[PDB]
């Protein structure tokens, strides 16, 4: 069975591009998840500069 | 000739810097982001061949 061969190959074509599709979706959508928790502790960065800026007003305020 | 000494007995203004609350600053921006020239490649090259040389 020629044909019976050229469909299980062909499933084995579909097997590895839908498999290679979805090592890529995996991985995208990965790195993303990354950036916003990169954006999310820049904004933590920022509150707790902020903090810093608040204390630093009262500290410099009491030297003056 | 002389030099008035008031601004001396006080904090005289705009010398140095003068600092008010300033919050949130939110340091820099980022280097791009991680890049994926390879990958795309790669997969450039695999749907190249699943199209043309994969009959």
């Amino acid at each position: 069975g020629q044909n019976a061969q050229a469909k299980m190959i062909a499933a084995q074509t579909a097997a590895g591009r839908r498999q290679a599709m979805e090592i890529m979706r995996q991985t995208n959508i990965q790195n993303a998840d990354l950036s916003l928790q990169a954006r999310s502790k820049l904004e933590e960065a920022s509150a707790e500069l902020t903090s810093q800026n608040m204390q630093k007003v009262q500290a410099i305020g009491s030297i003056r | 000739m002389s030099k008035i000494e008031s601004a001396l007995q006080a904090a005289q203004p705009g010398l140095s810097r003068l600092r008010g609350g300033a919050g949130g600053m939110g340091y820099r921006a980022a280097t791009t982001q991680a890049e994926q020239p390879r990958s795309s490649l790669l997969d450039t090259i695999g749907r190249f061949a699943k199209a043309g040389a994969d009959m």
